[PDB]
């Protein structure tokens, strides 16, 4: 594929808290620290 | 009519589902109601003829 632009965001969160990193989710991370668009297109990559 | 959705009340499904999951059920409801309106329009056209 081809993309007009790519943005790489990074941060450190709890292991069980990665569930909150997804479109339209609710919670501490999903609301007050990092929120993704509901129609977000991209990839989320996490590891311990 | 539920049209296969968990509930026919949109606020209910909005409250009890996340947007990713609520979208599919809202699409089902939208399709059902649009089809009902299409059928009503077709029947009205036949009656008008």
């Amino acid at each position: 594929l081809c993309f007009t632009n790519v943005y790489a965001d990074s941060f450190v969160i709890r292991g069980d808290e990665v569930r909150q990193i997804a479109p339209g989710q609710t919670g501490n991370i999903a609301d007050y620290n990092y929120k993704l668009p509901d129609d977000f297109t991209g990839c989320v990559i996490a590891w311990n | 009519s539920k049209f296969g959705a968990i509930s026919s009340v949109l606020n209910d499904i909005f409250s009890r589902l996340d947007p990713p999951e609520a979208e599919v059920q809202i699409d089902r409801l939208i399709t059902g109601r649009l089809q009902s309106l299409q059928t009503y329009v077709t029947q009205q056209l036949i009656r008008a003829a």
